[PDB]
RNA sequence: GAAACUGCGAAUGGCUCAUUAAAUCAGUUAUCGUUUAUUUGAUAGUUCCUUUACUACAUGGUAUAACUGUGGUAAUUCUAGAGCUAAUACAUGCUAAUCUCGACCCUUUGGAAGAGAUGUAUUUAUUAGAAAUGUCUUCGGACUCUUUGAUGAUUCAUAAUAACUUUUCGAAUCGCAUGGCCUUGUGCUGGCGAUGGUUCAUUCAAAUUUCUGCCCUAUCAACUUUCGAUGGUAGGAUAGUGGCCUACCAUGGUUUCAACGGGUAACGGGGAAUAAGGGUUCGAUUCCGGAGAGGGAGCCUGAGAAACGGCUACCA
């Protein structure tokens, strides 16, 4: 969790070192709403996150969509693939195309290449990721 | 641009106005105030063309100038004003009242109205908030902010409002049954009886809405207005009812 | 409440034949 | 010159994309403030709209907070120890956000010694290293303002496992 | 230069002021009354 | 002087063991102008937050400064006040003294000793001449005031009404802060004459619903041994009024709480003198009387308990051997029947 | 009522289609990611706090234009020296209140001895934001307890504590008219309007932004990454999110489902022509949006410009 240089905390989150009521440090949490179960890791884990859906100062807020995770070499994101039918009218027929959507994961998600994530949308996190992972499966 | 925009073409402006194509190039843009630009009617076109009072601009100028034309019982003078859905507007010198509400067409009717009628309005509370110092406030679709409102009144409610002092008399509450008119879309101008208000999170709301005729609609919940409940219309209605 | 009752023209048409 | 625009940019495939327009006032960009430990010099800076925006070439003084005895005490500053974005900003003396900076100790001492009247005694305990740095005479601090937007330099001082964590870095 | 009009505009401000706070402070406690008989 | 530079200034020039603080050779030739100056910046009226930020940073840097050097800035704040002749005097007010000039006089010298005692709490300062006699003149004046003026000066009376206020609030401070480390011998007599015994007789029905500075006054003697003296002035007449606000009907539980505590504390705390033992006979028999009432009125569970550890303290002193102190003891513990383990421990 | 200062506008309109191939644009989303002149609706009694040695029956040049007078230049909507004088320009600065309980009387239209409380703006830290089924009573009513709101979702709204600020605001403005109280004073009070001002909401807007949809080319198959390409942390900057930039870290990102490169007499769309239907072509051009003012680059002002019938440099 300290493997940096910046010490990594949950912003405005103080834990009394005088009181000193619970082994545990506080921790804040939020349901990101649309019925999306918070997972206990993310209650009970020890990683911080600013741009988690459920510890992070993120909001999840538009459309919400599916895809099969197709990378995830990189470091607490991954990229889906999405694929649909488009329609060509003068042959009357569909065709498949697809695209590659970069998605942040939370540490509370353990993905691999292959299952099915829903994501969420959100503000935009870096320069190509403006989704964040909000249910595995 | 570089700025805000200063003019609308007739091509341009709200169809629902009724603007002759070739009577100019321009239309009155309607001047910053409580209404949206597209959902408002600017004075000038309620004078001139739809009272006829005014032939022309700098008569309509004149007019309001006397302080012959009052705006939720205040007086007003900007020629293009953006009165809307269920302003008040009373000429003393001529004894007339109207309140600005769409026929079926879905235009603004020119609907006369007594006193007595004409010393209230209706507002659809768009929010509930408390302000600075712990202060209640709502504010309705006209952009008017009363504080200290009674704790029942919730969003997509409707507040009788005295234009003398703007305080709420009464209150209607949004559920099933209650009296509904349509303000948008291609329904708008209907009146109707609530059924259900499908409720979907993070998306738009949905309402079906049963006119006398027993016809059913669907219509988006941004597009509601509560006015009373069934048999009892808290205001006049015109003519044909929102039937159709 | 009920609309305000319609009010007749106050004016009418007036008529005048010369020379 | 500064320019924020994401179109100069290359593309997420890597396709290098063509000017579209040319640069725009709303999307500028304004010389960092370095700011320094010295005597107090800020400048103004018109901003977007009337509002305004506070440049803090100098300053040696700011307030800190003890968030454990929830007080907070105008202190002057004594110099930048470590920083975690660059050491360079350390070797310079630069002030800005999240750094480590040595504080004087006499205020939050009086106080102390003013509420607790100990150089009861259960309340009057605390953390050891901070003790010790009360002996020193210097605290360890962490900016939690921005000097080069607001103009000031407050922030609180480090405590428990942030100590902990700074300690092993220094 | 000092003229009866600057005194009655200073005299009207104050009273306006005073005025206000008097009608903020009745609403208040009307709305007060209200949440009494609410609750 | 500059007001865009004092506050860095003052962190930066007046900080103790600065770089540039002022040489321990040079304190006692330049610190007297600073006095004056600060002094200066100290009398503005607080209108806004810069200017309440102003005299807070005034206060501030009292503790950098020795103890001599801080007495002297308190008695520059007296120096405008004319005490003198009252102690000099048998405590008597001159009516020219006593006009709404010298109550602001007053008010002003008696804010900043509260600001003071707030920063330097127990390292207060107490000396004689600098603050106290001020100090107890002040709240003389104060009562001289109201009760002598009429009521058509009510600008005046209210001015006195908050001096008395603030009097009695700085009084109850430095009783606290200083309290045991200072000696009042001296001023035993003439803080009684001039505060509490004006006063004593409407002590009871002013003080039923919260706790005052002048009630918190007597619990702070009552719960120090060394300061019974003021308890045993005039047939103990301030105890009895302690215990006739009790007595009192509409006496609410939070006034009712702290004074049982005192009371309590004064039966712990044995002292050798005639007086004493006259002091908590009509301490206890007074308490044992009403205590009944007072536990219907309670609604704390805490509030309960000390009700129990003064009746249980009455009990290892060996009050019990009379026959009405058993007695009385035993209605009121029906009535708390009508925490266990003292209760049982007591039958 | 010339001239000038001050305020506002000149960032609208009009013209054109150079450049531009997931860019613009069309439909459809988000701002819980941010600025917003103006319009409309609300919104600020802080009594007090020593030098009162006191302007609020109202403070200064810390100041000038227009104007008087003398002058420079071949020349321009060029201006120098000296002398004057104003503010809604600039810079300063004030004047016996309200609310909690309430002993005691008195039993109400009650009186109040006395214990208490006191704006905003900026920055940080912290905190809150979740079997009374009884008794009496006059039959009513009283006796004890309650005590934030919203969203699908928040560190939201809001409130509280401690300090902080080259730190703001809290009317030193104007027109019309002369009413009411008296102890008869040029005493006290008082009407209808205009213009200003903190914050919130609303309105005209602006900026990013979610998903799908572009002509020809494979005799362009690998491209991007040294000089940011993908992601992580921190900082800087931005009105604000964000490799937008900096520092260090990992080695990532797209592609035969056509990436990348090249051509385009390529602004896109609503639309126009033809056709029986599928289709094919055109669309600079009356409406929406985008970019530009000979070609690049950088800026003052202002809410709003990278402005060009505004300014500065370079090229022709
Ligand atoms: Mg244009
Ligand atoms: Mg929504
Ligand atoms: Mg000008
Ligand atoms: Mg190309
Ligand atoms: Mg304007
Ligand atoms: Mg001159
Ligand atoms: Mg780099
Ligand atoms: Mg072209
Ligand atoms: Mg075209
Ligand atoms: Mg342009
Ligand atoms: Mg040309
Ligand atoms: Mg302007
Ligand atoms: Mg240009
Ligand atoms: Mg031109
Ligand atoms: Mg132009």
């Amino acid at each position: 969790v300290q493997s940096e240089r910046a010490f990594q905390k949950q912003p405005h989150i103080f834990n009394n070192p005088k009181v000193k009521t619970s082994k545990r440090t506080k921790r804040w949490y939020k349901n990101a709403g649309l019925g999306f179960k918070t997972p206990k890791t993310a209650i009970e884990g020890s990683y911080i996150d600013k741009k988690c859906p459920f510890t992070g100062l993120v909001s999840i807020r538009g459309k919400i969509l599916t895809g099969t995770v197709v990378s995830t070499k990189m470091h607490r994101t991954i990229v889906i693939r999405r694929a649909y039918l488009h329609y060509i009218p003068k042959y009357n027929r569909y065709e498949k195309r697809h695209k590659n959507v970069p998605v942040h994961v939370s540490p509370a998600f353990r993905v691999q290449v292959g299952d099915i994530v829903t994501v969420g949308q959100c503000r935009p996190i870096s320069k190509t990721v403006r989704f964040n992972v909000v249910k595995v499966s | 641009a570089r700025g805000p925009k200063k003019h609308l073409k007739r091509l341009a402006a709200p169809h629902h106005w009724l603007l002759d194509k070739l009577s100019g190039c321009y239309a009155p843009r309607p001047s910053a105030g409580p209404h949206k630009l597209r959902e408002s009617l600017p004075l000038i076109v309620f004078l001139r063309n739809r009272l006829k009072y005014a032939l022309n601009g700098r008569e309509v100028k004149a007019i309001l100038m006397q302080r012959h034309v009052k705006v939720d019982g205040k007086v007003r003078t900007d020629t293009t004003y953006p009165a809307g859905f269920m302003d008040v507007i009373t000429l003393d010198a001529t004894n007339e009242n109207f309140r600005l509400v769409y026929d079926v067409k879905g235009r603004f009717a020119v609907h006369r109205i007594t006193d007595e009628e004409a010393s209230y309005k209706l507002g659809k509370v768009k929010k509930v908030q408390l302000g600075k110092k712990g202060v209640p406030y709502v504010v309705t679709h006209d952009g008017r902010t009363i504080r200290y409102p009674d704790p029942n009144i919730k969003v997509n409610d409707t507040v009788k409002i005295d234009l003398a002092s703007g305080k709420i008399t009464d209150f209607i509450k949004f559920d099933a049954g209650k009296l509904v008119y349509v303000t948008g879309g291609r329904n708008l101008g209907r009146i109707g009886t609530i059924v259900h208000k499908e409720r979907h999170d993070g998306g738009f709301d949905l309402v079906h809405i049963k006119d006398s005729l027993d016809n059913t609609f669907v219509t988006r919940l941004n597009n509601v207005f509560v006015i009373g409940e069934q048999g009892k219309p808290y205001i006049s209605l015109p003519k044909g009812k929102g039937i159709k | 409440p009920r609309a305000a009752k319609k009010r007749r023209p106050a004016a009418k048409g007036k008529n005048l034949s010369f020379k | 010159g500064i320019s924020r625009d994401s179109r100069h940019k290359r593309s997420a495939t890597g396709a290098k994309r063509a000017q579209f327009r040319k640069k725009r006032k709303f999307e500028l960009g304004r010389q960092p403030a370095n700011t320094k430990i010295g005597a107090k010099r800020i400048h103004s800076v018109r901003t977007r709209g009337g509002n305004k925006k506070y440049r803090a070439l100098r300053i040696e003084t700011g307030n800190f907070s003890w968030a454990s005895e929830g007080i907070s005490k105008k202190t002057r500053i004594a110099g930048v120890v470590y920083h975690p974005s660059n050491n360079e900003l350390v070797r310079t003396n630069t002030l800005t956000k999240a750094a480590i900076v040595q504080i004087d100790a006499t205020p939050f001492r009086q106080w102390f010694e003013a509420h607790y009247g100990q150089t009861r005694a259960a309340s009057a305990k605390i953390e050891s290293s901070v003790e010790s740095q009360f002996s020193a005479g210097r605290l360890y601090a962490c900016i939690s303002s921005r000097p080069g937007q607001s103009g000031r330099c407050d922030g609180y001082i480090l405590e428990g496992e942030e100590l902990a964590f700074y300690l092993r870095r220094l | 230069l000092v003229t009866p009009q600057r005194l009655q505009r200073k005299r009207h401000q104050r009273a306006l002021k005073v005025r206000n706070a008097q009608a903020q402070r009745e609403a208040a406690a009307e709305y007060a009354q209200l949440l009494a008989k609410r609750l | 002087l500059d007001d865009t530079l004092f506050k860095d200034e003052i962190t930066t020039f007046l900080t103790e063991n600065g770089s540039q603080s002022i040489k321990a050779e040079d304190e006692k030739v330049v610190m007297p102008y600073v006095l004056r100056i600060f002094f200066g910046r100290a009398q503005v009226p607080p209108t806004s937050g810069q200017k309440r930020s102003r005299k807070i940073a005034v206060i501030s840097v009292l503790p950098n400064f020795k103890k001599p050097y801080i007495n002297d800035f308190l008695s520059l704040a007296s120096e405008r006040l004319d005490y003198n002749y009252f102690f000099g005097n048998s405590h008597q007010i001159n009516s020219s003294k006593a006009t709404l000039k010298t109550i602001r006089r007053m008010t002003g010298f008696v804010n900043i000793v509260n600001s003071t005692l707030s920063v330097l709490r127990t390292n207060f300062p107490l000396h004689t001449n600098s603050v106290l006699q001020p100090l107890i003149y002040s709240i003389a004046m104060a009562y001289y005031v109201l009760d002598t003026e009429s009521t058509e000066e009510v600008h005046l009376r209210k001015m006195a009404s908050n001096l008395r206020q603030q009097g009695l609030k700085c009084l109850s401070s430095v009783f606290e802060f200083v309290g045991n480390t200072f000696d009042w011998s001296t001023s035993m007599e003439d803080i009684y004459a001039v505060v509490v015994k004006p006063r004593i007789s409407h002590f009871s029905d002013e003080n039923l619903q919260q706790p005052s500075s002048l009630l918190r006054l007597f619990l702070y003697w009552a719960h120090n041994p060394s300061l019974y003296q003021f308890l045993y002035y005039d047939e103990f007449a301030t105890a009895t009024a302690l215990m006739d606000t009790i007595s009192n009907q509409h006496v609410k539980e939070a006034v009712i709480g702290p004074i049982i505590e005192a009371a309590d504390s004064i039966i712990r705390n044995p002292v050798n003198d005639d007086h004493y033992v006259d002091l908590v006979t009509l301490i206890c028999t007074s308490c044992l009387k009403i205590l009944p009432s007072l536990y219907v009125k309670l609604s704390d569970s805490n509030s309960i308990s000390t009700f129990l550890n003064l009746l249980v303290s009455i009990t290892e002193m060996g009050f019990i051997q009379d026959d009405h102190v058993r007695s009385r003891l035993i209605s009121s513990l029906i009535s708390i029947l009508k925490d266990t383990q003292k209760i049982l421990k007591i039958l």
